[PDB]
């Protein structure tokens, strides 16, 4: 009964009440010209989305510090540096071995022009 | 660890019985442990409710075949609406 | 205020043949009162590591034919061999504030700073920046954490006001 | 010019009759002195104001409300 | 933070006897509930004798 | 301790008190008259208050019925405290508490009433508003001069009566 | 507990008898997890406690480390055999 | 083309060499460690200097540690 | 029960008025921005154009391809209407005017903005073409990718407050905004919100017809106003603008209703020309910046923002520790 | 120099909002009785907006301020009986 | 509004089982997507209104968008659900759903007794009695409790975690690269 339940329901009767609109004013009148196996990726598509999660769960983890952060004063502080420390250690691994690059297979052909 | 720490920071529903019985554990070493059976049943219905569920059903029971019902000072339900209204 | 301990403690509970000095000791005394033995094997540790890289080359090396391991190598063997040696010098001058090793040396110059301490009109054991909610917590962390120095490196840094002593 | 004061005083000279068919029939507001008018009826003005831009200096105000 | 714990007692007495008197009532409705009916209501579940709020009432 | 969910139904007791336990009349304040003379039911009411709640640590778990002989006491100054603090203070400890039922009964927005009502409180009732574990080289923080945390809007009574006080020479 | 108990047995017994494919495995598992997490949080409710809070905010954090490990191991099962097939691995 | 010289051949030449060629990873490096280097070395110098430690709130009702001292107030 | 229900269809016909009218505004000041005219044609000075399209638009043919889900299909566009729609709940026009006053408003806020991601993904299982799928897995890997630093600067905001509260933290920023101390953090967060939106300065998936174009056209720019009204509270003074004590000390005498009709003017006057200053700011950028491959904006986000958001992970806490300011519930 | 046609359309959104804010304003003062809402609302200030509620009569935050308090208020006192939570 | 907690036990079987039988592998992730909005309602429903938005958050955010993810750019064949295929199943389907149901709610109860064991977990029917004490002063709420004995009661459990969540980082990386 509050005014934010309302939202909840009525946000949908709006898109509801739209696309009834459109679905029953408008032409339908299709046609066969009108109407219309797999391919390989690189690793790094399916990297940014899979290491993407283990950085999320830190984010989600400092959250319950930042509501505590008065009670725990200079003791849940440094648990959190040594926490956020431990994470980077893993974040600069991830930018060392250059993980997320897309890196283009063909060069210059760097190689020179030696004879006989 | 999070012994007794309730939902806000402080002691939870069943410490002070849980706190009683380490009391009894405290000060006794086995082969006199079944002194302290009492602290423990009193925590663990403090648990779950075991006997005041058994109790209440014994209590309904009764009051369910009765054509009086109940002559008491009886209890009220207001609407959330209306808990000072008179 | 903010040195009551609030809890009950062993008093002189020694874990060995010789008397208690911490049940766990800050890390600035231990720091100052380890011996030059321990230094000692500070220095054995740090050597002990690309010595032992260059050792085990020699028996069996890497590629088939001997060379020197790598200066990038012998930089972090002497790392982790000075992590290695602070750990066992660490552990080693622990040891005699619990008083399972041999501690008169020691014990001497703890009877001579708690009386300097009570002469200069403070708190026996320091004051700390935390309530002593925060200050018992910490030490229920750290207490007895040399035990398991091979899973984890853990220290005292808090002032807290018990250390299984009386008075 | 993109003024409001430009519209404001073109507006205040051409007045409010005027204006509803200006803003009916252009975007603008344009002050222009009749220099004739056509065999079909179309009215032509010249503006000589100053702060006019290159090709806005001469239009029409035509008759029928579907303009060609 | 000092201000509500100067209010806090006066809150506390007063909450005390509303437990005190609601409970005594629900006691006392249950012994006019099953007279008759050999019952102890006034013992507690609990093996202390120590005072209790009720709990887990039928729902009405 | 935990707060009621999941379709909770409100209910009351046709009941009273037993003969053993006498009347206690009740204190009829609502939270901006509460938490105005807050400070003042702490300042005449500490030994009271402080023997209530040692009375319900030092019987454990008895608790409810074994102090109601000092919770009856600590209601009863309370009450003196508010009546005296009405008869004396009637208006300004008004101003002060309609001021609080504005800007969410934040102590932070009610400046300019309050030194009114220390004043007259002091001066009359004789009770000093304090806050305890504060140590010297500490300011108190009703007594600084530009705070860093000002209200959105001063209430207008508030501010006229206190230009009036210093226009008489009270404040 | 009912709801608990009754999406981990109905999520255990879809895991168990899966034929069609592998990410209905994969899916019953979460679900698994989810039951798990409803009968904890509903008995720290019930006890008072943050501990079985605590409990559950520690086994979300590694239910999304298995996901995340565990969906990098199908990826690897899938480099070398460009198909999964429908009767499992 | 700026090669890596690598930090052990000459140490502040490599911390020229990052802060010219590579700014990001070496500011976001120096933000980094001023954290708990000035966390460390700074905080003995405010509290001797600018202001002490504030008092500790209180969390719960204050309990002292008498025995109910009887007083003659309110005994009506 | 009449009144609040009077006050969600007053905020709801505000809300979804300003989403008409800010496709109006970015078309005029593109123009404007080009040195051309926007649209003058279809109202007196060229308004209720966004009126004329929609109007249109639900006018034409829907296509349900061959390949396609048509279930699918047509309701990823209303999973994204609502929930690019409901997050319009919990920013307030004023002290503790929303539309649900919940202590937990940024936990929301946060866990709206996370819901937005499907309505791309999921609709690229819609017409499921070869070419079909990897531009929606390049649309959502960006998505996800920039919603993480999204999340973090949120983080590193109530690191000051210490409340999940919204309006808290606006009554907490009364003695300073946020943008003065972290300006640093106001750059980083302007173009975080403009790649969770996908603005055409960093897009790339670009480079239907009917309900599920405008169900789409209308949550970009409810996605706009949303991360708007998200930097007006958190990093800009939400509904504050200056003190106004004295002007009000001159002008009333007493609490009435033309003197709240009056506050909440100009509270909400403050939020509305932060407001749109930032959406001004979005066609700005729009209106001047090539766009972005793939691999410059993963390398963008992944090597450079995030090492130097750890690096504020570090600082903050850090100085607040420093000096003993610690913030209190 | 500066376009008002491309400024009016921002115009109308800013005076769309501001009209918003400010009825909206209104309609909370109107709910209340005259006085602002309570933005952020503890557990104890719950409870003590359910025990002015109980003790004004009816109305929402009248606030009384009583010497003694009445009658019916010692016999008006809710508990909250909430369900098997199944 | 007394029966939601049944009705969303109801949803949530219904759930599962189209959760199970679904033509399409990413209609059945879209059901497990659903379930997790009935958790969340759930966790409203009890009273902790802070989980439903991590559920939100965490799991609908973050595992269901890897998963459906996988699904786009991944081959998976499917078979639907034959009758042939199943019926086969479907004996031991019902003898381990009676077993396994009466087994899980079997350990919520102390008897000797084997059914005493049984029928205590639906001796449900007493309505709980709040109470209010004005004990508690300030705003501690449950995700401040949550910080507060993470950090300093069970901060070990937070650094390990912490490698946890390394591992997480460091597994899927080491797996798919094939260094140069
Ligand atoms: C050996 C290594 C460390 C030595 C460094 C030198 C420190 C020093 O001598 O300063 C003393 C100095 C003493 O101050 P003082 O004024 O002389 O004495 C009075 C008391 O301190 C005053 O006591 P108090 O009670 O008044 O103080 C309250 C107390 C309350 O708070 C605490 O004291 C913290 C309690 C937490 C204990 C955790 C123990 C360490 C755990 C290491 C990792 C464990 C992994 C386990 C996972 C499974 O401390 C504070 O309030 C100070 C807050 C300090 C903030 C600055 C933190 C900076 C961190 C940077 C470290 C970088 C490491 C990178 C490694 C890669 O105290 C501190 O600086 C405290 C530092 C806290 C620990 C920081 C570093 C820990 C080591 C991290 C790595 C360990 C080895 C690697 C293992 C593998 C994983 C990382
Ligand atoms: C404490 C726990 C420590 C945890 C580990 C933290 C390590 C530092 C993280 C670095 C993250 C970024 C990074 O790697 O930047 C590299 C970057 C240079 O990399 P690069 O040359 O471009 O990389 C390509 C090369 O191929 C790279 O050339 P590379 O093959 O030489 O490798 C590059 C280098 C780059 O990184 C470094 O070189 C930085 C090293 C930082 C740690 C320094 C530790 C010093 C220990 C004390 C003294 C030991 C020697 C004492 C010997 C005599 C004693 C009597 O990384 C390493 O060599 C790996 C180091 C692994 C850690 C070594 C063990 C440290 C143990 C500390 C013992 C503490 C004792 C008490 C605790 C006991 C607990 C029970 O340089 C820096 O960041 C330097 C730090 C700048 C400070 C200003
Ligand atoms: C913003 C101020 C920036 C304007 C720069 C100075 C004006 C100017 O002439 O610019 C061209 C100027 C030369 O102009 P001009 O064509 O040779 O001579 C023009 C005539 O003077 C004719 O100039 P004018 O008549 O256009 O300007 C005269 C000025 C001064 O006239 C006065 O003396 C009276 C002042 C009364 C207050 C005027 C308030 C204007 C409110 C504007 C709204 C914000 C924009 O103020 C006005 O009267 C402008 C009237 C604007 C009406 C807009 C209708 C929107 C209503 C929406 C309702 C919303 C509720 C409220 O060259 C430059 O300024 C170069 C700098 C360009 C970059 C500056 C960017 C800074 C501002 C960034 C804003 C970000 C948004
Ligand atoms: C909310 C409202 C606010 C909206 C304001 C925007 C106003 C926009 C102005 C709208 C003007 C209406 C013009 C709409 C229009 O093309 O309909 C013509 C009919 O011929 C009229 O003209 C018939 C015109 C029908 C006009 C309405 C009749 C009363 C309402 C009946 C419901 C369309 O024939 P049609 O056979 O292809 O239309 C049908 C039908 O639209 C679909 O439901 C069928 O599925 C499809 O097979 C198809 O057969
Ligand atoms: C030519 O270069 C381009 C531009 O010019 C610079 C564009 O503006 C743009 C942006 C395109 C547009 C804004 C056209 C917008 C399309 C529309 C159909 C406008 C529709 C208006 C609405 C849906 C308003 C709806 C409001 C309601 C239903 C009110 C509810 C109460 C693009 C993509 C572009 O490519
Ligand atoms: C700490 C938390 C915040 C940062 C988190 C992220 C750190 C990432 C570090 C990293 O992995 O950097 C690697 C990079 C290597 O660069 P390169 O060899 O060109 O290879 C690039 C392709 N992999 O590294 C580099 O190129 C730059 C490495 C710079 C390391 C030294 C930085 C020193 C900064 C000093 C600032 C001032 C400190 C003052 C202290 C005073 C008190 C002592
Ligand atoms: C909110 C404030 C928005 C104000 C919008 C005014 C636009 C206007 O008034 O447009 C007037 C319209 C369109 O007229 P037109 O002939 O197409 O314009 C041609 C102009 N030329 C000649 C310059 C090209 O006419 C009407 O009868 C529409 C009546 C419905 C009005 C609904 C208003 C909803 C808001």
């Amino acid at each position: 009964m509050n005014t934010f339940i309302i939202f909840i329901i009525l946000i949908p009767i709006v898109g509801f009440a739209l696309l009834a609109v459109n679905i029953l004013l408008a032409v339908y009148k299709p046609y066969n010209e009108k109407l219309g196996t797999r391919l390989a990726f690189n690793a790094a598509f399916i990297l940014v989305a899979i290491l993407f999660l283990p950085f999320d769960l830190e984010i989600s983890t400092l959250l319950p510090y930042v509501m505590s952060i008065y009670l725990v004063s200079n003791y849940g502080f440094t648990i959190v540096l040594l926490f956020l420390l431990i994470l980077i250690i893993g974040f600069v691994y991830e930018i060392n071995t250059n993980a997320l690059k897309i890196n283009k297979h063909n060069k210059p052909n760097t190689d020179s022009l030696i004879y006989k | 660890t999070a012994a007794g720490i309730s939902l806000t920071g402080g002691r939870n529903r069943c410490f002070s019985e849980w706190q009683s019985f380490m009391h009894c554990t405290a000060k006794t070493d086995a082969k006199s442990r079944a002194q302290c059976l009492p602290n423990f049943e009193d925590y663990m219905e403090c648990l779950h409710h075991t006997k005041e569920k058994a109790r209440l059903r014994e209590i309904e029971s009764v009051l369910k075949q009765k054509k009086e019902g109940l002559e008491a000072p009886p209890v009220k339900v207001i609407p959330v609406k209306a808990i000072g209204l008179v | 205020s903010s040195s009551t301990p609030l809890v009950k403690t062993s008093v002189n509970y020694s874990y060995g043949d010789y008397p208690l000095i911490d049940a766990d000791p800050h890390f600035k005394r231990v720091v100052g009162y380890m011996r030059p033995s321990d230094y000692g094997v500070i220095g054995l540790a740090t050597a002990a590591l690309p010595a032992g890289i260059c050792f085990a080359e020699w028996l069996d090396p890497v590629k088939g034919k001997f060379a020197r391991p790598s200066v990038k190598f012998l930089r972090v063997a002497t790392m982790l061999g000075f992590a290695v040696g602070f750990g066992a010098a660490y552990a080693r001058s622990s040891l005699r504030f619990f008083g399972v090793t041999e501690n008169a040396r020691e014990y001497k110059k703890d009877e001579a700073q708690m009386a300097a301490r009570k002469a200069a009109g403070l708190e026996p054991y320091g004051t700390s920046s935390l309530t002593p909610e925060l200050q018992e917590i910490a030490a229920k962390n750290s207490a007895h954490s040399i035990a398991g120095l091979f899973i984890f490196p853990w220290f005292n840094f808090v002032n807290h006001p018990y250390h299984g002593r009386e008075q | 010019s993109s003024s409001l004061y430009r519209v404001l005083r073109n507006a205040w000279e051409v007045g409010p009759r005027s204006y509803w068919k200006q803003l009916n029939s252009i975007g603008d507001t344009k002050s222009g002195r009749l220099v004739g008018t056509d065999i079909y009826g179309n009215k032509f003005y010249e503006t000589d104001h100053q702060d006019e831009i290159h090709l806005r200096t001469r239009y029409v105000e035509y008759k029928e409300k579907d303009y060609d | 933070l000092w201000a509500r714990i100067y209010l806090m007692p006066l809150l506390q007495a007063e909450e005390d006897r509303q437990t005190v008197r609601r409970s005594i009532a629900q006691l006392e409705r249950e012994k006019e509930i099953m007279k008759g009916t050999g019952f102890d209501v006034d013992k507690s579940v609990y093996n202390d004798g120590k005072f209790h709020a009720p709990a887990l009432m039928i729902p009405p | 301790p935990r707060e009621a969910a999941a379709h909770w139904v409100p209910f009351e007791d046709k009941a009273n008190m037993p003969d053993n336990v006498p009347d206690v009349v009740e204190v009829g304040a609502t939270s901006a008259p509460l938490l105005s003379a807050s400070y003042f039911i702490g300042a005449k009411c500490k030994p009271y208050n402080d023997d209530f709640m040692l009375c319900r640590e030092e019987s454990q778990g008895s608790g409810a019925i074994d102090c109601l002989k000092e919770g009856r006491r600590v209601t009863r100054c309370a009450v003196s405290v508010i009546e005296d603090i009405n008869k004396s203070c009637l208006d300004e400890f008004r101003l002060h508490w309609q001021c609080l039922e504005q800007n969410n009964h934040q102590l932070s927005g009610c400046r300019k009433a309050e030194a009114l009502l220390n004043k007259c409180v002091f001066t009359k009732l004789n009770l000093e508003k304090k806050i305890p574990g504060l140590r010297p080289d500490e300011e108190p923080v009703f007594l600084k001069k530009d705070p860093w945390i000002k209200p959105a809007v001063d209430d207008f009574k508030s501010v006229r009566a206190y230009a009036e006080a210093k226009k008489n020479g009270t404040l | 507990m009912f709801i608990g108990t009754i999406i981990l047995v109905l999520s255990f017994l879809g895991f168990v008898f899966n034929r069609r494919n592998i990410i209905l495995a994969f899916i019953c598992l979460e679900t698994m997890l989810l039951g798990i997490n409803l009968i904890l949080l509903r008995n720290s409710v019930l006890f008072d406690d943050i501990s079985g809070s605590l409990f559950a905010i520690v086994i979300i954090i590694l239910a999304g480390v298995e996901s995340a490990i565990g969906l990098s191991l199908l990826v690897s099962y899938y480099r070398l055999r460009g198909v999964i097939n429908s009767y499992g691995i | 083309i700026n090669a890596n010289p690598g930090f052990w051949n000459g140490p502040f030449r490599y911390l020229r060499w990052s802060a010219h060629n590579r700014p990001h990873l070496f500011f976001a490096f120096a933000i980094g460690i001023a954290g708990p280097v000035a966390a460390l070395t700074l905080t003995p110098l405010r509290r001797k200097y600018l202001y002490p430690d504030h008092s500790p709130l209180p969390q719960s009702y204050p309990l002292p540690q008498r025995a109910r001292e009887g007083l003659t107030g309110f005994d009506d | 029960m009449i009144i609040n229900i009077v006050e969600i269809l007053i905020f709801l016909v505000c809300v979804l008025f300003s989403v008409a009218y800010l496709t109006v505004a970015e078309r005029k000041t593109l123009a404007y921005m080009q040195r051309r005219l926007g649209p003058n044609f279809v109202g007196y000075y060229g308004l209720l154009q966004a009126f004329a399209d929609a109007v249109k638009l639900l006018l034409k043919e829907i296509v349900l391809p061959k390949e396609s889900n048509y279930i699918i299909l047509v309701i990823s566009p209303l999973i994204t209407l609502i929930t690019a729609l409901i997050g319009w709940v919990v920013i307030p026009l004023g002290p503790g005017i929303t539309l649900g006053e919940l202590n937990l408003g940024i936990l929301f806020s946060l866990a709206i903005g996370s819901l937005g991601v499907f309505g791309s993904l999921l609709s690229g299982w819609s017409s499921n073409s070869k070419y079909s799928l990897l531009g929606s897995i390049r649309s959502t890997a960006q998505l996800i990718s920039y919603e993480l630093i999204l999340t973090s600067i949120f983080i590193i905001i109530i690191m000051f407050v210490s409340s999940l509260n919204i309006t808290t933290i606006i009554e907490t920023q009364r003695v300073v905004w946020y943008c003065i101390p972290l300006l640093p953090l106001l750059l980083i967060f302007f173009i975080a919100s403009v790649a969770e939106t996908a603005r055409p300065p960093f897009d790339l998936t670009e480079s239907y017809s009917g309900s599920p174009f405008v169900f789409f056209f209308l949550a970009e720019y409810s996605n706009i106003i949303l991360i708007s009204a998200f930097n007006g509270y958190l990093l800009l003074g939400g509904y504050l603008s200056f003190n106004y004590s004295y002007l009000f000390n001159i002008l009333f005498n007493d609490y009435s209703y033309v003197s709240f009709l009056f506050e909440g003017l100009i509270n909400s006057s403050a939020y509305a020309i932060k407001l749109v200053f930032l959406m001004f700011s979005f066609i700005w950028v729009r209106a001047a910046f090539p766009r972005f491959t793939y691999d410059n904006l993963i390398n963008f986000c992944w090597i450079i923002l995030l090492p130097l958001l750890f690096g504020i992970f570090l600082i903050i806490p850090s100085t607040l520790y420093i000096f003993d300011s610690f913030p209190t519930l | 120099a500066i376009p008002f046609e491309a400024l009016l359309p921002y115009g109308i959104i800013f005076g769309l909002l501001t009209a918003g804010g400010g009825a909206m304003q209104v309609l909370h003062v109107y709910r209340n009785g005259g006085v602002r809402d309570r933005f952020a609302i503890d557990q104890w200030d719950s409870q003590m907006m359910e025990r002015d509620l109980r003790l004004n009569g009816g109305q929402g935050r009248k606030q009384v301020d009583q010497a003694t308090a009445p009658e019916a208020f010692k016999h008006n006192h809710v508990w909250k009986s909430e369900r098997p939570l199944i | 509004t007394y029966y939601f907690i049944e009705i969303t036990i109801f949803l949530a079987i219904l759930c599962t089982i189209f959760i199970i039988s679904a033509k399409n592998p990413m209609v059945s992730i879209l059901y497990m997507i659903a379930l997790f909005v009935i958790a969340a309602m759930y966790l409203y429903l009890i009273g902790l209104g802070i989980f439903s938005l991590l559920y939100i958050m965490i799991y609908i955010g973050a595992i269901a968008v890897l998963f459906l993810f996988i699904i786009t750019l991944l081959d998976i064949n499917s078979t639907e659900l034959s009758v042939k295929s199943n019926i086969r199943d479907l004996p031991l389907v019902l003898i381990s759903l009676i077993v396994l149901t009466i087994s899980g709610l079997m350990i919520y109860s102390n008897d000797s007794i084997l059914i005493n064991k049984l029928l205590e977990a639906f001796g449900n029917d007493y309505n709980t009695i709040i109470t209010q004490d004005w004990f508690n002063i300030e705003n501690t709420t449950l995700l401040t409790t949550i910080g507060n004995v993470l950090l300093t009661n069970n901060a070990f459990i937070l650094l390990v975690l912490a490698i946890v969540l390394l591992l997480g980082i460091i597994g899927p990386i080491s797996i798919t690269m094939k260094h140069k």
